RNA sequence: CUUGAGUGCAGAAGAGGAAAGUGGAAUUCCAUGUGUAGCGGUGAAAUGCGCAGAGAUAUGGAGGAACACCAGUGGCGAAGGCGACUUUCUGGUCUGUAACUGACGCUGAUGUGCGAAAGCGUGGGGAUCAAACAGGAUUAGAUACCCUGGUAGUCCACGCCGUAAACGAUGAGUGCUAAGUGUUAGGGGGUUUCCCGCCCCUUAGUGCUGCAGCUAACGCAUUAAGCACUCCGCCUGGGGAGUA
């Protein structure tokens, strides 16, 4: 849930964040983690490629194990954990042999609830195992779109994808995002939403806020001068004089396609809905 | 406690060996958790008035549970619509 | 083949708004040869609602269908209207086969509003 | 909800003597059981309208037998309120 | 009190029936089309009515009895 | 002290409520097979869809919403309201019973809460139906009826408003006073071999015709607008005005 904060001042008004109700520990296991510096979104040269990134607050690397990729083995969930890198909440996990690996966190997740990553490991919230045995009419989070790898989807805060059916191969999914693709029967996957639900009502509520994550400003193009963006120049305010409402690197924005035609899944690609 | 029947339903086209193995599964998972598979018997073969996937036609499979109220149909809708094998069910209680 | 499927049983399905009639022959399956309809013999509007229509609509399309080759055929039957029975009369005259009439005028369980008005 | 097996054991103890089923006493522990799993069930279920009548007449009533106790005497009305636990 | 046919067609049935296991109260008290008989058609009671509407209901989702026979 | 009220014990019924689950038809959108020149609409037309092969026809897919018969002056509930089915939880009612407590009751200001549809916020969904809007037509004109489309919205969840011809335009409660006649859940008895069939009676709600009586009249008539008691709310000519 979302504690709304009582106005006192000026930049408290709108604000809003999280409650913090799905957490048992603050402090991490040493082990997994892993260090990071940072980049402010820019080379291995140090040229800015990637605009307003950088300025923000300092942190690590919680691993993940998004293969799932030791089956059969039953397992249990004795903490969930906070994930700062990521939206989505996120559980640490005593397997039967003492290993300890971090997994994203399922909405509806019971700390001591047990749970599996094989293919007999029958159908749950968070057991691991691959399309070809799931039901049709399902919703599942963390396929793999290549078997090993370690998964690429619906692995955000909400909900996620639905299985309107399958052939023997490929298998058929609808995403979020309401679009479709034919998926590898053998993809390792597994079942229910993803945790944090109310991570988008945050009122961020105040400037810094975005700094603290971090990330920076961004200035509009109708203000600036004419080298340095298009829209750029004119006396007073700045109507758009050209059409086509531009990037400061020409190549519009608005209503043009980018996908690239002969891309090799443009067959995969059906009844593009969300783009 | 209370009195419950159930009735499920499977395909002919599987082989009559996993009719076997599933029924004795079956009444398994309405017996495993303390309630009290009773009287099984089965309706058998039968024609459709109309077809529920494709098939005209099926098999009908009957069964008893007196129990209390929380050990039988809890698990079998959770294994009845994910399973390919059983068509449709219903449950009730003792009202004709 | 294919354009010229020859049998001794297929289907006719009919329809009758209250201002149109369209009538069609077909295979048991079915895959359609022919149709006729009232405004495509000259009349308009206020005579496609005639029973008339019914019959020269069923010959106009029941030669075209004996011209591939039939002797019996079925008739579907919807269309509140008043040729869904006068067809059925001219169409035997043409001479053709009828073993049974199915009468399903398509009614519902309330799947959505109707209109409104009036 | 409640069921006669739970029902017909309580009044026992709180009986005034063997035959009685009346002595409203029992009325108030019976009510009182009845009151609390329906306002459990009905923060289960926050929103109704069957519920939230029937308390009102069950707590209603208690309320009423609990002042007829007040001054038909005044020792039992102390010792079931400290026995009970209810109506501070 | 009353014009319809009969008064007590009961004498075979009750007091709790069917669910489904008995064709031999079933098809008496329905069309051929699938449509029911109303209690005009059959004489019966009116609480029978509000059993075996339940009776045949429980009976089409197991496909015991269609929703429609027209054809 | 038991006759009012409530508790029992054995029973009857029900679309009474909240949450989850399941299924068929139908509308629609798309895909495919079939095949040509109209479809659709009106009082008469036009606008639109269509040779990019529509509509019609068959198959299968998705997707939301509503649930044919049953349904009846039938039932339930305090009202608003509630009609696919099944499970979980769960409220009250009626009868018979009579042991059981022995007047605990009625009404109810101020307060507290539920409350059609429209409406509003936040978030999801979007099949129909359809304000606003556009076009067509009628028309002196028509921003109206008619027609073709068509967004919000209808839908779900958490919240908020807080009203209506919310009607039977009849406050709640108790008690007494002609019948007849159907209906709904029950109960007692006679006849019947067995009533399950027939009949007589008795309770509770439910409808119609009707006297005594009332009413200005129409009309109500054991479900009173009769005979009375208690308690509450309300009216004092109409507009001004449910305005300031
Ligand atoms: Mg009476």
């Amino acid at each position: 849930a979302i504690k709304k904060y009582k106005p006192i001042t000026n930049g408290r008004r709108n604000m809003t964040s999280l409650d913090f109700a799905e957490i048992t520990k603050t402090t991490p296991e040493k082990s997994l983690l892993k260090p990071l510096p940072k980049k402010a979104g820019r080379n291995n040269q140090g040229k800015l490629t990637v605009r307003h990134h950088g300025g923000g607050h300092k942190r690590q690397y919680r691993v993940i194990d998004f293969k799932r990729n030791k089956d059969g083995i039953n397992a249990k969930v004795d903490s969930i954990q906070y994930d700062p890198n990521r939206s989505a909440n996120i559980a640490l996990v005593v397997y039967a042999d003492g290993e300890k690996r971090y997994i994203i966190a399922p909405k509806g997740l019971e700390v001591g609830q047990i749970v599996e990553s094989g293919a007999e490991a029958d159908i749950k919230v968070g057991n691991a195992l691959p399309l070809q045995n799931i039901p049709v009419g399902t919703v599942v989070h963390n396929i793999e779109l290549k078997p090993g790898k370690g998964g690429q989807i619906a692995r955000s805060a909400g909900a996620s994808a639905q299985v309107l059916g399958k052939e023997g191969k490929y298998v058929l999914i609808r995403l979020r995002s309401g679009e479709v693709r034919m998926i590898l029967s053998t993809c390792r996957a597994t079942i229910g939403q993803v945790g944090n639900l109310q991570h988008e009502l945050v009122n961020v509520g105040k400037a810094g806020r975005s700094r603290w994550k971090g990330i920076r400003p961004t200035v509009r193009g109708s203000v600036m001068n004419p080298n340095d963006h298009p829209h750029g120049g004119g006396e007073g305010r700045a109507p758009i004089g050209r059409p086509s409402p531009m990037s400061p690197w020409g190549k519009p924005t608005l209503g043009k396609k980018t996908r690239r035609g002969k891309k090799s899944s443009d067959k995969l690609i059906v009844r593009g809905r969300k783009k | 406690m209370r009195t419950y029947e159930v009735m499920y339903i499977v395909r002919p086209n599987i082989e009559e060996d996993a009719k076997k193995a599933l029924v004795e599964r079956f009444n398994g998972i309405l017996a495993t958790e303390g309630a009290e598979v009773l009287e099984a018997k089965d309706w058998g073969k039968r024609r459709l008035a109309y077809e529920i996937n494709d098939f005209k036609d099926g098999f009908y499979n009957i069964v008893r549970v007196k129990s209390d109220n929380n050990k039988a149909t809890d698990e079998f809708q959770r294994l009845a619509k994910i399973s390919d094998d059983i068509i449709r069910y219903m449950v009730i209680r003792e009202d004709e | 083949r294919r354009v010229k499927k020859n049998i001794e049983n297929g289907v006719a399905h009919i329809r009758s708004t209250f201002n149109n009639t369209i009538v069609t022959i077909t295979d048991e399956f079915g895959n359609a040869l022919s149709w006729s309809s009232a405004g495509a013999l000259g009349f308009k509007g206020s005579k496609k609602s005639t029973p008339f229509a019914a019959q020269m609509a069923s010959e106009t399309a029941s030669k075209s269908a004996m011209e591939h080759g039939l002797k019996t055929v079925e008739v579907t039957v919807k269309g509140p209207g008043p040729g869904r029975e006068s067809a059925i009369r001219a169409l035997q005259s043409a001479g053709l086969e009828v073993t049974a009439i199915r009468d399903v005028t398509p009614v519902p369980h309330n799947g959505c509003r109707p209109p409104k008005r009036r | 909800a409640i069921s006669q097996e739970r029902k017909n054991e309580i009044i026992k103890e709180y009986r005034v003597h063997e035959t009685d089923t009346g002595s409203p006493e029992v009325q108030i522990a019976v009510l009182t059981a009845e009151i609390n799993a329906v306002n459990e069930h009905l923060r289960t279920h926050k929103k109704d309208h069957h519920s939230r009548r029937g308390l009102l007449k069950m707590v209603g009533r208690r309320r009423h037998l609990l002042n007829y106790l007040r001054s038909k005497d005044i020792q039992r009305y102390r010792e079931l309120i400290k026995s009970l636990g209810i109506r501070r | 009190g009353r014009r319809r046919k009969k008064v007590c067609y009961f004498t075979a049935n009750g007091i709790t029936h069917i669910d489904y296991k008995d064709t031999e109260l079933l098809k008496r008290f329905i069309s051929e089309r699938g449509k029911i008989l109303p209690r005009r058609v059959t004489g019966t009671s009116a609480k029978y009515q509000r059993m075996l509407t339940t009776a045949i209901k429980r009976s089409r989702h197991m496909a015991l009895l269609p929703y429609v026979k027209e054809e």
